[PDB]
C-alpha cells in the first residue's frame, strides 16, 4: 500500500510502483509523477486522486440509435451487448441486436441465447453471411419498426489484420449506407487484464472507424485496467462503461473517482 | 532491430570506451523498463536485470572494449534461457489426460481444438471434453470445432459430478481407443474461490498429466499472479501463449514462467485450427526485445 502521510520520497516510488502494476505504462507513469513532484501540497492523496481524474475525462445516453461494438479476439464484445441491452431495457428503451459476428464458431448462437433470455431481438444470418449486408438489414428493421437503439456485434479480428479492419469499416459504411447518420457510436471492447497492446488496439480501432467510446470487461478481475489512461491521454476517447461479470447485470456507467481508487489500492 | 528504447541504451554506450558500474546500472536500469513496455511484470523484471546484472559482470563487461554487445547478447540469450531456452513439448504416454484452463477469453476452446488436430496428425486418436456448463452455447462451439478437426466431442451436461464426467470419459475413450483426452473448461478469475474449487476437484478426480494454461499475448502485469494462482490452487503443468499473430509483445509468458518453472508447450498463430506450432523461447525473446 502507498504510504499517504508519510515522507515525499516514499510516497512516490510506492507510487510509481502501484501505477506500473496497474498497467498505467512507463509514459503516462512518468508525467504522473513529474506533475505530483511540482505539485507541492500537504495532502498528496487528494492531489494524485485528482491528476488521475482529469486524465479519464476528455446514465449513459448514446449519441443516437445505432452503437458498432469493437474489439480483438476474446475481450468481452457479446456478453457486453448482452449487458447493454439489460442496462437500456431497464431504462424503457426498444432494444435490438444484430449478430455481426458471422466468422466464429457459435458466435451467433451465443448472441441469439442472449436475446432470448433478455427479450430482446436479434437480427441473424446465416454463417459465412456478409457481415455488412446484415447490418444494413438490421438498420432498416430499427427504423421501420421503431427500435430505440440497435447493438451490432462484430466478430473479434486482430488490429494487425488489415483485411479484417477493412470488413470493419465495410460494417460502418454499411449502417450509414441505411441511415446517413448513423453509427453515433462507435465502442471498442477492452479487456481489463490487457497490457500496453491495449493503447496500439485503441489506436488501430480508432483509425479504422472512430471510436467515440471504450467499454472495459473483467474490471471484478485483479487487473486495474490502467492502460485506459494512455487511452483516454492520447485518444481522447471516453470510457462509457466497466464491466464487473458474466451475468446481464454486471455492468456500471464508468465512475472515474472509484475507478482511480481502485487503481491505487 | 530493437525497440527504440533499447536502441538507445545500447546504442550510446557503443563507440565510447570501456564502462564504468555506473554505465552498466544506467543501461539495465532502461533494460528493466524496456522490459515492462513489453509487458514483463515489474518483479519479474527486476529479478531479471539484476541476474543480467550478475552474469554481465561475471563475462567481465567492466574490461569488454565492446561492451554495447556484450550486454545485448547477455540480455537476449539470458530472456531465451528464461523463456525456456529451446522448443518442448508434452511427453505422451499411452493415454493421455489434458485440461485447458486460464481467464475469459483466453483461447482455450480453440486450443483445444487445434491440440486436437495437431496430434491426430502425429498418429494419435483424440477426444474433446466440452466442460463448459456456463457460457451459452460454449459446448457448440467446441462441437462445432470438433467436427471441422475430425475428432470426437463428448459434452457434459449440466450439473453434472466430476466422477460422471470421468465414468463417461473413460468409456468412451476405452471402447473408441481414444488415447488424448483434451479437457476444455470454462474460463475463470484465478480468485473466484469456487471456481477455482471445481477446477482442483476436477483435477483430482480426473488425473490430468498436463494442466495447460492458456495465456493471451496481450496479457498485461496481472500475468504473475494470474499464473501463480492457478499453480498454487490447482497445479500448472504447462502454458500455451495464444495470439502471436498479433502485435503484443508477449513478456506475460516470461512472469508466467518465472513464477511456475513450467514450460510454454505452443504458441497460437492464428484462429485456424491449424494455427498452433510450438514455442521457440528464441523467437520470443527477439520480439520482446525488439
Ligand atoms: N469475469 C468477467 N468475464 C466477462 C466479462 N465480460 C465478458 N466476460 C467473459 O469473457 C468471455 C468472452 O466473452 P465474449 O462476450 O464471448 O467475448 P467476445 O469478444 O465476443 C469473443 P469473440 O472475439 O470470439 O467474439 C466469456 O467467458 C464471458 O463470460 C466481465 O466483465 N467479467
Ligand atoms: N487470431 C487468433 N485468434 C485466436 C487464437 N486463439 C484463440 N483465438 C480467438 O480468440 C477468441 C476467443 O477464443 P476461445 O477459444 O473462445 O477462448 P476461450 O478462452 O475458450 C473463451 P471462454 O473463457 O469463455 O471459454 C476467439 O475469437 C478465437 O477465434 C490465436 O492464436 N490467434
Ligand atoms: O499411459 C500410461 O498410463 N502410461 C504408459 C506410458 N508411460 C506412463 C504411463
Ligand atoms: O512459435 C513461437 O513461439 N512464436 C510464434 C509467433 N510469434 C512469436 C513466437
Ligand atoms: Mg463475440
Ligand atoms: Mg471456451
Amino acid at each position: 500500500a502507498i504510504p499517504w502521510g508519510g515522507n515525499l520520497e516514499e510516497v512516490l516510488e510506492e507510487l510509481e510502483m502501484a501505477l506500473l502494476a496497474a498497467d498505467v505504462g512507463l509514459s503516462a507513469t512518468e508525467e504522473i509523477l513529474q506533475e505530483v513532484r511540482a505539485s507541492g501540497r500537504k495532502d498528496l492523496k487528494e492531489a494524485v486522486k485528482e491528476k488521475l481524474v482529469g486524465m479519464l475525462e476528455p446514465p449513459v445516453e448514446p449519441k443516437g440509435r445505432v452503437v458498432l461494438v469493437v474489439g480483438v479476439n476474446g475481450v468481452g464484445k457479446t456478453t457486453t451487448i448482452a449487458k447493454l441491452g439489460r442496462y437500456y431495457q431497464n431504462l424503457g428503451k426498444k432494444v435490438m441486436f444484430c449478430a455481426g459476428d458471422t466468422f466464429r464458431a457459435a458466435g451467433g448462437t451465443q448472441l441469439s441465447e442472449w436475446g432470448k433470455r433478455l427479450s430482446i431481438p436479434v437480427i441473424q444470418g446465416p454463417e459465412g453471411t456478409d457481415p455488412a449486408a446484415l447490418a444494413y438489414d438490421a438498420v432498416q428493421a430499427m427504423k421501420a419498426r421503431g427500435y430505440d437503439l440497435l447493438f451490432v456485434d462484430t466478430a473479434g479480428r486482430l488490429h494487425t489484420k488489415h483485411n479484417l479492419m477493412e470488413e470493419l469499416k465495410k460494417v460502418k459504411r454499411a449502417i450509414a449506407k441505411a441511415d446517413p447518420e448513423e453509427p453515433k457510436e462507435v465502442w471498442l471492447v477492452l479487456d481489463a487484464v490487457t497490457g500496453q497492446n491495449g493503447l496500439e488496439q485503441a489506436k488501430k480501432f480508432h483509425e479504422a472507424v472512430g471510436l467515440t467510446g471504450v467499454i472495459v470487461t473483467k474490471l471484478d478481475g485483479t487487473a486495474k485496467g490502467g492502460v485506459l489512461i494512455p487511452i483516454v491521454r492520447t485518444l481522447k476517447v471516453p470510457i462509457k462503461f466497466v464491466g464487473v461479470g458474466e451475468g446481464p447485470d454486471d455492468l456500471q456507467p464508468f465512475d472515474p473517482e472509484a475507478f482511480v481508487e481502485a487503481l491505487l489500492e | 532491430q530493437l525497440s527504440a528504447r533499447l536502441q538507445e541504451a545500447i546504442g550510446r554506450l557503443r563507440g565510447r570506451g570501456r564502462i564504468t558500474e555506473e554505465d552498466l546500472k544506467a543501461t539495465l536500469r532502461e533494460i528493466r523498463r524496456a522490459l515492462m513496455d513489453a509487458d514483463v511484470n515489474l518483479e519479474v523484471a527486476r529479478d531479471f536485470v539484476e541476474r543480467v546484472r550478475e552474469e554481465a559482470l561475471g563475462k567481465q563487461v567492466l574490461e569488454s572494449l565492446t561492451p554495447a554487445e556484450v550486454i545485448l547478447a547477455t540480455v537476449y540469450e539470458a530472456l531465451k534461457e528464461a523463456l525456456g531456452g529451446e522448443a518442448r513439448l508434452p511427453v505422451l504416454k499411452d493415454r493421455n489426460l489434458w485440461f485447458l484452463v486460464g481467464l475469459q477469453g483466453s483461447g482455450k476452446t480453440t486450443t483445444a481444438a487445434k491440440l486436437a488436430l495437431y496430434y491426430k496428425g502425429k498418429g494419435r486418436r483424440p477426444l474433446l471434453v466440452a466442460a463448459d456448463t456456463q457460457r451459452p452455447a460454449a459446448r457448440e462451439q467446441l462441437r462445432l470445432l470438433g467436427e471441422k478437426v475430425g475428432v470426437p466431442v463428448l459434452e457434459v451436461m449440466d450439473g453434472e459430478s466430476p466422477e460422471s464426467i470421468r465414468r463417461r470419459v473413460e468409456e468412451k475413450a476405452r471402447l473408441e481407443a481414444r488415447d488424448l483426452i483434451l479437457v476444455d473448461t470454462a474460463g475463470r478469475l484465478q480468485i473466484d474461490e469456487p471456481l477455482m474449487g471445481e477446477l482442483a476437484r476436477l483435477k483430482e478426480v480426473l488425473g490430468p498429466d498436463e494442466v495447460l494454461l492458456v495465456l493471451d499475448a496481450m496479457t498485461g502485469q496481472e500475468a504473475l499472479s494470474v499464473a501463480r494462482a492457478f499453480d498454487e490452487k490447482v497445479g500448472v503443468t504447462g502454458l500455451v501463449l495464444t495470439k502471436l499473430d498479433g502485435d503484443a509483445r508477449g513478456g506475460a509468458a516470461l512472469s508466467a514462467r518465472h513464477v511456475t518453472g513450467k514450460p510454454i508447450y505452443f504458441a497460437g498463430v492464428s484462429e485456424k485450427p491449424e494455427g498452433l506450432e510450438p514455442f521457440y523461447p528464441e523467437r520470443l525473446a527477439g520480439r520482446i526485445l525488439g
